[PDB]
């Protein structure tokens, strides 16, 4: 609905302005994750459909995907360059869509590289879906894979930094709950790049696995309440991505996560706030904050665009008052007609 | 007529041949106006929901 | 106070408002746009600058100017000495009430928004149908240019001094720095004479060429001083060039009457100044009517 | 020196003449040689009674 137009506006802005002079004035959602950190599961959980390719420890996400969640009569996903609709309600179409996405990732790869910086805009429709735009990025690997290009890690870092360059962009960090914050570089980079924390949001995965590992409650509470981390963010949320299997259904994972947290002793002991868990609470808070920032930003952009267009029109009148503006195609038609006239003359 | 049809099917040649202040002004105005129209529709639809 | 002829109010308001904004208009708008030789780009820059300034700053300045003029007449009438018959006991009470009334004064908030559109449409016209209006704009431009030229001459005279003929008559001797500035002036004179359409900005290699000629005269001058002298010289030269343009444009109304766009006598400046003069006349009349009607009741209420 | 060439070239442009730096260098070499020889001749006259 509304977010469909917002996504279209962003796409046209990127095409019109190759640089980020104007693209850095609108809010955005940036997602950065490590290897096997459940970044794909979290994005799939929000989209309520497993549309990304799955691999046994291999980084299937070889190209960034701009996944857009909108309001639609049916839960379907549509490519920007292709009109072939894919029904996410059927598992057979989901598998075909995953293969198509992987094929698009390989096609966009240039010569001499493994991961291409090009982003593919995907519109995932569905009734009741949150109206927001998500960005999928390749996982950050501590050790460079032998089968990948030597600059793949640098390309991933550059893409994440370019996305984070927008002062209104919302940071969505994804890591693993079984790995300490000192063993991951992504959390350090996020804290360094956002000293204020006015837009940083941290997402922790495999919370059930961490609890089954007998994690210290103090560390979990400090992470959620922002004590261990020097940065002071708006808030912290924890979600469960299941048991880690690549074939588990989304509905079973969500139901299991809700039951696990309902019967969890930590929540009933009031160690962690009840509204700081579950994906529904996080999605609602992110959507409301993102939409409010979009409303203010779009008003400023609309006034600026109107003024800019007025200046262009004024220049046209001053230079060419007795002429009409035509595009490249129309000028070609006018030119050929003049040629035919000269032939007759 | 044959030459024009071949030229019409190749937009790259048109871009190289059509370089001028008038051409750029028209193209930029079209793009800016198109973006502005989308922004107006987005703003109006957003504000009419409530 | 309301028994004064409207002409007196309009003359005071027009002169005060014009002098209040003349410096900002000429320096911040006219000068940057006049650098370009393209009339279309020149006009486009002027229109963009006008819209930006008018939509936010013009109503505030007009309100302050109108209120200040009302304050001058009102405060004076409170303290006008009526010869030897003037009483002094009431003067203390008059001043106390005057200060309190001024603090409680509050101009209409909707006047600023209404006037913004009013002068916007007034300035949007680009046709001069009256021959006398064209002549009036020329005279108005000449007076404004002469005032700016006199200030430029004063700064140049301070940096250099009187002419050798004049300094001999007055028995004044130039200082060493003054003579240095005079030599720099001669160098800039030759540079401007050769290239009559030199850009306002300077270049490093130009400074080196000027400095070497100064060394040929046994004078060492820092690049900063040369840049400052060049700025003043260019301003004076541009003002003189505009004056010559005014003389050429004096008989250009007939050419403009036939829309001789192809003719090189494109008196864009005269049209722009005429728009400003017309806008000032409308603004003065509108403020006079508002002062005579809108704010009299508020003044009475506060009293 | 290069800046000397620029100063000479600008004076030539003031006369409406465009000259390449190579030509200026060649002319300067011949002029300096002639000037130096004349200077030596003046030195000979002074050194006559030396």
């Amino acid at each position: 609905s509304l977010i469909d137009m917002y996504s279209e506006v962003l796409d046209v802005l990127s095409d019109y302005d190759a640089s980020y002079n104007t693209q850095d004035h609108l809010p955005r959602v940036v997602v950065v994750g490590d290897q096997s950190a459940g970044k794909t599961s979290v994005l799939e959980m929000i989209a309520q459909a497993r549309i990304f390719p799955r691999g046994s420890g291999e980084m299937m996400t070889r190209s960034p995907v701009k996944v857009t969640l909108s309001e639609g009569p049916h839960h379907v996903a549509l490519f920007k360059d292709s009109s072939r609709e894919f029904d996410l309600t059927k598992e057979e179409d989901l598998a075909a869509l995953r293969h198509e996405i992987e094929l698009r990732m390989r096609k966009n790869v240039k010569e001499g590289c493994t991961v291409s910086p090009e982003t593919i805009s995907l519109n995932v429709k569905g009734p009741g879906l949150q109206r927001m735009v998500l960005v999928d990025l390749p996982g950050v690997i501590n050790t460079v894979t032998s089968g990948m290009a030597p600059d793949t890690k640098e390309t991933i870092f550059s893409i994440s930094k370019a996305y984070m360059q927008n002062p209104n962009a919302i940071i969505l960090c994804i890591q693993d709950g079984s790995v300490d914050a000192e063993r991951s570089i992504v959390t350090d980079l996020v804290s360094q790049m956002d000293p204020h924390g006015r837009r940083t949001i941290f997402v922790l995965t495999k919370v059930d696995l961490a609890e089954k590992n007998v994690a210290s409650p103090s560390r979990i509470q400090q992470i959620i309440e922002g004590k261990l981390f020097p940065m002071k963010a708006l808030g912290y949320f924890a979600v469960v991505t299941g048991k880690g299997n690549s074939s588990e259904s989304i509905e079973a994972i969500r139901e299991y996560e809700e039951e696990f947290f309902q019967n969890s002793k930590l929540l009933k002991t009031s160690m962690l706030k009840a509204h700081q868990v579950t994906t529904r609470n996080l999605s609602l808070a992110v959507s409301d904050c993102f939409w409010k920032m979009v409303r203010e930003s779009v008003e400023q952009q609309a006034d600026s665009f109107k003024a800019t267009r007025f200046n262009l029109e004024t220049e046209w009148k001053n230079n060419y008052p007795r002429l009409r503006e035509l595009d490249r195609n129309e000028l070609f038609e006018k030119a050929k007609n003049e040629i035919l006239d000269e032939v007759i003359s | 007529k044959e030459v024009l049809e071949d030229f019409a099917e190749d937009g790259e040649k048109k871009i190289k041949l059509l370089t001028g202040k008038r051409v750029q002004l028209a193209e930029d105005l079209k793009k800016v106006r198109e973006i502005q129209e989308k922004l107006d529709a987005f703003i109006e639809a957003l504000h009419q929901e409530k | 106070l309301s028994q004064v002829t409207p002409k007196h109010w309009e003359e005071i308001l027009q002169q005060s408002l014009w002098e209040r904004v003349s410096t900002h208009v000429i320096e911040n708008i006219y000068l940057p746009a006049a650098q370009t030789m393209n009339s279309g780009t020149f006009n486009t820059t002027v229109d963009i600058k006008l819209k930006q300034w008018t939509d936010k700053q013009l109503p505030n300045k007009a309100v302050e100017v109108a209120w200040e003029t009302l304050q001058e007449e009102f405060s004076r009438f409170m303290t006008e000495p009526k010869g030897k018959e003037h009483d002094d006991i009431f003067d203390k009470l008059k001043e106390a009430v005057k200060e309190e009334s001024i603090k409680r004064h509050k101009w209409n908030d909707f006047a600023e928004d209404s006037l913004r559109v009013i002068q916007h449409n007034a300035l949007e016209d680009r046709s001069i149908s009256d021959k006398q209006q064209w002549d009036a704009a020329i005279y108005f431009m000449e007076e404004a240019l002469q005032a700016r030229l006199k200030d430029t001459e004063n700064a140049i005279e301070n940096m250099v001094g009187p002419d050798w003929k004049k300094r001999w008559l007055y028995w004044k001797n130039r200082t060493q720095e003054q003579c240095v500035h005079n030599e720099t002036k001669n160098e800039l004179e030759k540079m401007l004479k050769c290239n009559e359409e030199h850009p306002a900005y300077l270049a490093s290699d130009e400074i080196t060429t000027v400095r070497k000629n100064l060394e040929s005269r046994g004078v060492e001058v820092d690049p900063s001083l040369i840049k400052d002298t060049w700025h003043q010289v260019y301003r004076r030269h541009f003002l003189k060039t505009a004056l010559n343009h005014c003389n050429l444009c004096r008989r250009g109304f007939y050419y403009y009457q036939r829309h001789f766009v192809d003719s090189e006598l494109e008196c864009n400046d005269v049209v722009l100044f005429w728009r400003i003069q017309r806008m000032l006349a409308i603004t003065a009349n509108t403020l006079r009517q508002q002062l005579t009607n809108t704010e009299v009741r508020r003044l009475e209420k506060n009293v």
